């Protein structure tokens, strides 16, 4: 709301600008490497301790 | 002819308008002399 604007003088745009930024690397991050992550791996791509 | 014949073609004669005026009174502010004024956008 335009009261949240003008009454809240620590809010700002700039802080929503700053959390897209963040969650959208964040985003990055997890679309390039939760196939990684995610994916059941098999027999063959698994390696025990030893 | 008279005048008088041609009076009921009003689209004839010029169009004028008694310049009366309309609308609700114009407000003037009161308060001004009773109140101290602080301006700031930041409050």
């Amino acid at each position: 709301t335009k009261e949240m604007k003008d009454f809240n003088q620590t809010f700002s745009v700039e802080i929503l600008n700053k959390s897209i930024g963040e969650s959208y690397n964040a985003l990055l991050n997890h679309i390039h490497l939760s196939p990684i992550i995610n994916f059941n791996y098999k027999a063959s791509n698994k390696t025990a301790f030893k | 002819m008279t005048f008088s014949s041609t009076s009921n073609l009003k689209e004839l004669l010029r169009k004028v308008v008694l310049d009366v005026e309309l609308g609700r009174e114009q407000v003037q502010l009161l308060y001004k002399p009773i109140y101290d004024s602080i301006a700031d956008s930041n409050l």
